[PDB]
């Protein structure tokens, strides 16, 4: 088979989690008991990959769920499909990290850690050929970012010959006033430019813009956010789950995808929030990005496209052709052909047709120069600094990780300024 | 005797195999089963299907073939397919995880791990056979199995075949049915291993195959299904000579003598006709003028390239189905004295010609329109470099900015490979250049 | 005439077994190369996570001389 090991970290991590693996289940066709009612066998041809088959006719995710205090555990076991969850992949503290970092990497998160890794290794041992693990996180808080980015680096010296992508919500105070969070996630960045093979960039702040300005949403709550999450997370693995043009496991695709190691940042869109030319259009437009960027301030190294739905494959290929040929500019000339598509059948619910958009984009920057703004404006004041070197770290691994994330800027823009000739 | 043994490497390789036993067997009269009604031989036989067939007690005619890729999904469709039946268990070998785009992986990390088995079960074919001529490789530039187990494969055969024939059909990138990226890396570093391994080779060009499809067969937007199927044709017209009998036809190898004029000057370029829809071809033959007069119509050809614009080494004719000499020289004669083709002046200028008097075959609910005659030319022309130029320029944009390479490197690779293997794709292209400057 | 003929296949051989020889020997050459650049990433990539387990033990350990 090809199985993925999931990963829900922190409170964002969790609900963010439950709300993709409530939204797979409908498209797969089973229900909180955990049971088969669907209608066609392409919603079973790749059951495998996020479920495990057990007790006579029972689906169970192949999912982990963390967190250093046991308050979002029972919200999930409460929520729509608990009862899909296998009992004993719930693991939590009761310590609570209290959006500190340090907490969740070196302290608490350190000693709750091993017996998360006992239960990945107890769901990846049980797999017939392991394709890698996923971790949805936010970068903002303690739990899913201090201790999500050491599980990462944990499972990574058991699994280094496995992919890990990450999907990781970026910090915005439009969404949240918790003041110290741009340290969270500079230290967090750190971390994932290091160790992961894909990041998905879900920034708080193009989310919170969208259900705003676009779903003309006053007020936006986490639940309006988040379904947003879902909607681009069911995207980004549709081709993992249903038989279609793609023979792809998740290092093919990160393969195409990433042509330099530290350039794993994705910016995500969705569309719509329809004929395939308009579909196409608002999928490279700017309002429709899952990240605060606009594609048109750098160029594309790679882009990915999913569309789904029954539609003209003849007029998917066009369109994809004529949206290149018109922004031209905005993909770099030295990597031929680094735009590619993919169609899938089944359309998700509500939509008789949507597209799914994966940009690898160093116009990303704009998203990590602004937390490298907020963080500085922090650091120079030393403020709440005090949090983070009570748990034992020291100044200098600030410093760090706000140089590494201050390279992995210029490096962004390196490329962007590269030339063929 | 004068057996061939065909290896089938990765998705590509694999399900074009697919179509050109389907369709092999359709040519000989063989059912899904194995069973051939109009074969009195029971258990063995010299005839000239027997070179592509082995035969069991049970009257089971066997592919001479060995199915590999580092995947399952691909192969268990064979399993699972119309043609189970058709081969035995131990000629479809699969891993558990494929290259992954990825050169090294087909080549090192993954490929070392079934390499041996797949020589134990190539073994167990060549010790059944009482003339072994040589192999058939089929396989993608652009995966990783494709590219990287192949050129394994092949640099493993050079060592337990010594001189023994290595044909190949090998599958040259094309963005409008490709999802990767790095396919010009994978094309260029196979190619370089395998140039000293190979005798001869069949680029076919997926451009070339999507167009055809598009415009001679009215396909809005072509599948692999259909690609492979008109791919098989074209196999299945260069196979021919080794599975037919007949007083006019001509070998394969007695070709390759003429289309290979130095080792390294083997990929000639394969051109079909006549590919036509049944709603075109009702109430219009298409005579041995007309298909003939095609093959110089560079639309038709499995490779991009102007060969108007480049020098001829060689020009081979194979003909099948209703075809008589008289009008095969006739035909010849005025595309003659109407064409744009010029030889190298250290070449005679003569069509080699071949015809299998059975007629073409197609596959069940297919695209293509059943002709009384089709044709194949296989020509040595200078102008199969600009395959080499175009796919060479993709791999040097990449390159200069070491694009995609730490995946290359992660798996064991050194730059170092990189620039050997372009540096012989270099010389490569100087190689056809000099063939066609005139003599002294 | 005969002494030549027998040079002849004799070259043959000759050359063809040293063909096999050296294809033999390039590849066995060029697995073994690939088997060490690859073990040596992997183990650098390892050694690099060792010095975070100590990083963090250092973390862990500045903290209880803070009190
Ligand atoms: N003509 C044709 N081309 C194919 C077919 N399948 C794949 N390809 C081409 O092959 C290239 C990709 O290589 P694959 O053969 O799919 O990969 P692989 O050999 O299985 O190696 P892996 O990376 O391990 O999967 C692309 O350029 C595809 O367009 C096919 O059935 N027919
Ligand atoms: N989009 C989204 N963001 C969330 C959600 N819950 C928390 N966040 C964000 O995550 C950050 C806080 O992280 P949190 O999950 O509370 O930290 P932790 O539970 O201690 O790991 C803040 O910036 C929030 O805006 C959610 O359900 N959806
Ligand atoms: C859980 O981690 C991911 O799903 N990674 C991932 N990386 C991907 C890259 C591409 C695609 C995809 O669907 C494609 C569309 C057109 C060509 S590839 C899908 C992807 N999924
Ligand atoms: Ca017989
Ligand atoms: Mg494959």
């Amino acid at each position: 088979m090809r199985e993925i090991v999931h990963i829900q970290a922190g409170q964002c991590g969790n609900q963010i989690g439950a709300k993709f693996w409530e939204v797979i289940s409908d498209e797969h066709g089973i229900d909180p008991t955990g049971s088969y009612h669907g209608d066609s066998d392409l919603q079973l041809e790749r059951i495998n990959v996020y479920y495990n088959e057990a007790t006579g006719n029972k689906y169970v995710p192949r999912a982990i769920l963390v967190d250093l205090e046991p308050g979002t555990m029972d919200s999930v076991r409460s929520g729509p499909f608990g009862q899909i969850f296998r009992p004993d992949n719930f693991v939590f503290g009761q310590s609570g990290a209290g959006n500190n970092w340090a907490k969740g990497h070196y302290t608490e998160g350190a000693e709750l850690v091993d017996s998360v890794l006992d239960v990945v290794r107890k769901e990846s041992e049980s797999c017939d050929c392991l394709q890698g693990f996923q971790l949805t996180h936010s970068l903002g808080g303690g739990t899913g970012s201090g201790m999500g980015t050491l599980l990462i680096s944990k499972i990574r010296e058991e699994y280094p010959d496995r992919i890990m992508n990450t999907f990781s919500v970026m910090p915005s105070p439009k969404v949240s006033d918790t003041v110290v969070e741009p340290y969270n996630a500079t230290l967090s960045v750190h971390q994932l430019v290091e160790n992961t093979d894909e990041t998905y960039c879900i920034d708080n702040e193009a989310l919170y813009d969208i259900c705003f300005r676009t779903l003309k949403l006053t007020t936006p709550t986490y639940g309006d956010l988040n379904h947003l999450v879902s909607a681009t997370m069911s995207g980004v693995t549709t081709c993992l789950r249903f038989p279609g043009q793609l023979n792809a496991d998740l290092r093919k695709l990160a393969v195409n995808m990433v042509p330099f190691p530290r350039l794993h940042f994705f910016m995500p869109g969705f569309a719509p929030l329809l004929t395939v030319p308009e579909l196409t259009q608002q999928m490279f437009d700017s309002k429709n990005m899952m990240a605060a960027c606009d594609p048109r301030h750098g160029r594309y190294l790679t882009v990915a496209a999913i569309f789904r739905g029954r539609m003209s494959m003849k007029e998917v290929d066009e369109q994809m052709l004529n949206v290149q040929n018109k922004n031209s500019s905005y993909f770099v000339e030295w990597i031929p052909n680094n735009v590619k598509t993919a169609v899938c059948d089944i359309p998700p619910r509500g939509l008789k047709m949507s597209a799914t958009f994966i940009g690898n984009s160093t116009a990303i920057q704009e998203l990590f120069k602004r937390i490298s703004e907020q963080f500085t404006a922090m650091f120079r004041r030393k403020a709440f600094l005090h949090w983070y070197t009570g748990e034992g770290m020291d100044e200098m691994e600030f410093t760090e990780a706000e140089s590494n994330m201050n390279d992995l800027v210029s490096e962004y823009q390196q490329y962007q300024d590269a030339t063929a000739d | 005797m004068r057996e061939c043994i065909s290896i089938h490497v990765g998705q590509a390789g694999v399900q074009i195999g697919n179509a050109c036993w389907e369709l092999y067997c359709l040519e000989h009269g063989i059912q899904p089963d194995g069973q051939m009604p109009s074969d009195k031989t029971i258990g063995g036989g010299d005839d000239s299907f027997n070179t592509f067939f082995s035969e069991t007690g049970a009257g089971k005619h066997v592919p001479r073939a060995v199915f590999v890729d580092l995947e399952p999904t691909v192969i268990d469709e064979v399993r699972t397919g119309t043609y189970r039946q058709l081969f035995h268990p131990e000629q479809l070998i699969t891993g558990k995880e494929d290259a992954a785009n990825n050169y090294a992986r087909g080549h090192y990390t993954i490929g070392k791990e079934i390499i041996d088995l797949v020589l134990d079960r190539i073994r167990k074919l060549a010790d059944q056979c009482t003339g072994l001529q040589g192999f058939l490789v089929f396989h993608s530039f652009g995966g990783g199995t494709g590219s990287g187990f192949t050129s394994l494969l092949m640099e493993r055969l050079s060592v337990d075949y010594g001189k023994k024939s290595k044909l190949e059909f090998s599958i040259y990138p094309a963005p409008q049915v490709s999802t990767a990226v790095v396919e010009p890396y994978n094309s260029i570093l196979t190619t370089h291993t395998t140039l000293e391994h190979s005798d001869c080779a069949f680029m076919v060009d997926n451009e070339a195959i999507y167009d055809i499809c598009r415009r001679n067969l009215d396909i809005e937007r072509p599948t692999y299904t259909n690609l492979n199927r008109l791919i098989s044709q074209i196999v299945s017209s260069i196979t021919a000579s080794l599975r037919f009998d007949g007083a006019l036809n001509v070998d394969l190898t007695e070709f390759q003598t003429n289309l290979v004029p130095y080792p390294r000057i083997h990929f000639p370029l394969a051109t079909y006709a006549p590919v036509i829809s049944a709603e075109k071809a009702y109430h219009e033959q298409l005579s041995v003028a007309e298909i003939t007069n095609a093959c110089f119509e560079p639309a038709n050809q499995m490779v991009k390239c102007d060969p108007r614009h480049g020098k001829y080494m060689a020009c081979c004719l194979l003909y099948r189905g209703d075809v008589v000499p008289k009008d095969v020289n006739a035909a010849i004669a005025t595309i003659k004295t109407k064409r744009s083709i010029q030889f190298v002046d250290w070449c005679p200028t003569g069509f080699k010609v071949g015809i299998n008097y059975q007629p073409p075959t197609v596959v069940p609910g297919g695209d293509l329109a059943k002709v009384q005659r089709a044709v194949c030319m296989l020509s040595n022309t200078t102008a199969i470099a600009e395959a080499w130029a175009r796919l060479d320029h993709k791999f040097d944009l990449m390159y200069a900015k070491r694009a995609f390479v730490h995946w290359y490197v992660g798996e064991g690779m050194e730059e170092g490979e990189f620039s050997e293997a372009r540096e012989d794709m270099a010389a490569l292209e100087k190689d056809y250049e000099e063939v066609g400057v005139d003599s002294v | 005439k005969r002494e030549h003929e027998r040079e002849v296949i004799q070259k043959a051989i000759e050359e063809n077994n040293n063909f096999i020889k050296m294809a033999k020997e390039k590849l066995a050459q060029k697995m073994e190369s690939n088997k060490e650049n690859r073990e040596a990433h992997l183990a650098a990539m390892l050694e690099r996570l060792q010095e975070k387990d100590k990083h963090a033990e250092e973390v862990r350990k500045n903290k209880e001389l803070k009190e």
